[PDB]
């Protein structure tokens, strides 16, 4: 990747599968050399190994390597030295899970464990930040709002309350976007959707230009362009 | 004696032919007692 | 220690969940008897209500409140009380008759004096005609129900079988029959003392309705309480489970530290 960047100025994307299996392999590599593995049964050379790895990925004036990596934990233990140390280097965090996957949702990315330290009001603009914050806020309220309605009665929703419901549940559907590879999981051939159409869609759903269109007519499509087709078929 | 006491007593006396369901028989009896109270301290309950 | 004190307390929460679970299943059985009874009561009542409209509904006070003797019904006991007390501002020396041990407790505190008559046996024996009739009879002699111009009933309305709204209504006084057109719009000659029989009969029929509606709003709130308890215990199970587990990981780590030091020796 780095050859590409340094001498041909290219933008590249570097995957890793488990960085867990890099820690686990690293435990072994320490121990054989004579070291005592302490880091709660894991290598002591931990910090440096992550540091080399996650500081060879940076932006030069030629190009930039960027890395998407997969981080998995030893049985969901976050206590341990390894998960905290990994999380330390990462500029942002994107959290994907299987619970989300069973609801016919690809991207199965959970929008309340999707957070960045680059989603600030200076990095991405003033607009982008406000658009993300209202789209974040709707879901957050929604989950809470269902809790006491259920206990009090059946559906006891107000005009005010169900404005929040409409908006929230339309937004949950709008996340979807079939992938060619994930054709099987949606049951629907792939789509390709861009950064501009991510933006357009959310401004509109906010303003209730897409509170004219039911929940099922956002289901299995992504961006603005795509959903023009679905609004048309829903009506006609 | 309330009117509805009087007539209740009529309903009850009749449950002294037993051609009826169980809820009916229940309704004409109760185990309830009333704790009498002074204007704090409590005078002894007399059966309701 | 730490470990064991997490672990025993966790058992407490687990036993509590089981007890609240069992009790809520049982609540669901009682709510159905409570509803059936309420329908028949409310329908009997409706026939006098046709009357009372056409008569014109019209006008010391008495207060009645409705509870079971059993507790665990959430905030029925005290919310209903809170509405009793609000209308205790409209007369301090009003005589409150408390139907059920649980509502008795809150009113007794604010004024010990106003507890004059109270009712044991609501929880063993569901709302039925016998209770209401005997309670209507004793009201007239002990409480001066009849010679009062005001009588009002407080209870919890079962708007739906998963909800409760506290509500009040008046128990149509003999003064009301007298001075509303209904010796002039409703006929009797002098063949019966129609005020002194009709009042006494609708003292009970309304009261039975208040008793059956309350038992049903309450038991419905109790299912809710017992459900909410089960959830608070679940949250607590998960949260203490983590706190135990981290301790075990520390103990395993300390054992491994002893193994590392021992390996150096």
């Amino acid at each position: 990747a780095e050859y590409f960047r340094d001498e041909e100025g290219q933008d590249v994307l570097l995957f890793i599968d488990n960085i867990f299996r890099f820690t686990q392999a690293g435990s072994e590599v320490s121990a054989l050399l004579g070291r005592i593995p302490s880091a709660v049964g894991y290598q002591p050379t931990l910090a440096t190994d992550m540091g080399l790895l996650q500081e060879r990925i940076t932006t030069t004036k030629k190009g930039s390597v960027t890395s998407v990596q997969a981080v998995y934990v030893p049985a969901d233990d976050l206590t341990d030295p390894a998960p905290a140390t990994t999380f330390a280097h990462l500029d942002a965090t994107t959290v994907l899970s299987r619970g989300i996957s069973e609801l016919g949702i690809y991207p199965a990315v959970d929008p309340l464990d999707s957070k960045s330290r680059l989603l600030d009001a200076a990095v991405v603009g003033q607009e982008h930040y406000d658009v993300a914050s209202k789209v974040q806020e709707t879901l957050q309220t929604y989950k809470s709002l269902q809790d006491i309605i259920a206990i009090l009665g059946m559906d006891e929703l107000s005009e005010q309350d169900k404005l929040t419901v409409e908006r929230a549940r339309k937004i949950q559907r709008f996340l979807s976007q079939p992938f060619a590879v994930a054709e099987v999981f949606t049951g629907i051939p792939g789509k390709l959707v861009r950064l501009k159409d991510t933006v357009a869609s959310f401004k509109a759903v906010l303003e209730g230009k897409y509170d004219n269109i039911p929940e099922h007519a956002f289901y299995m499509v992504g961006g603005i362009e795509d959903v023009v087709a679905k609004a048309e078929k829903l009506a006609a | 004696i309330s009117y509805a006491a009087y007539l209740n007593v009529a309903a009850q006396a009749i449950r002294s032919t037993e051609l009826q369901t169980a809820s009916v028989l229940n309704r004409s009896q109760t185990d309830a007692f009333y704790t009498q109270y002074k204007n704090a301290s409590e005078p002894t309950p007399i059966t309701k | 220690a730490t470990l064991k004190e997490v672990e025993m307390r966790l058992k407490s929460i687990k036993n509590i969940e089981k007890i609240t679970k069992t009790m809520k299943i049982v609540a669901s059985t009682r709510l159905s008897k409570a509803e059936k009874a309420k329908i028949s009561a409310k329908k009997m009542d409706e026939a006098e209500q046709l009357f009372y409209k056409n008569a014109e509904t019209k006008n010391k006070e008495l207060i009645v409140a409705i509870t079971s003797d059993k507790g665990l019904c959430g905030s029925i006991h005290s919310q209903l009380a809170k509405a009793v007390r609000r209308h205790l501002n409209d007369q301090p020396n009003a005589d409150i008759v408390t139907i059920g041990d649980k509502i008795k407790m809150q009113l007794l505190r604010t004024h010990p004096n106003n507890i004059k008559l109270s009712i044991n046996g609501i929880g063993k024996d569901a709302p039925t005609f016998q209770e209401s009739a005997l309670i209507a009879d004793k009201l007239l002699s002990v409480m001066k129900a009849g010679t009062y111009p005001k009588i009002s009933i407080f209870y919890n309305d079962p708007v739906s079988s998963l909800s409760f709204e506290p509500s009040e209504k008046p128990i149509f006084n003999a003064k009301t029959i007298e001075q509303s057109p209904s010796f002039g719009k409703f006929e009797i000659d002098t063949d019966a003392n129609v005020p002194r029989d009709l009042f006494e009969y609708t003292l009970a029929n309304q009261m039975l309705t208040a008793m059956a509606q309350g038992y049903a709003a309450e038991i419905s709130a109790r299912r809710n309480a017992m459900d909410n308890a089960s959830k608070n215990a679940g949250d607590m199970i998960n949260r203490y489970s983590i706190l135990y587990n981290r301790t075990r990981q520390a103990v395993i780590t300390n054992e491994l530290v002893d193994i590392i030091t021992g390996a150096s020796s």
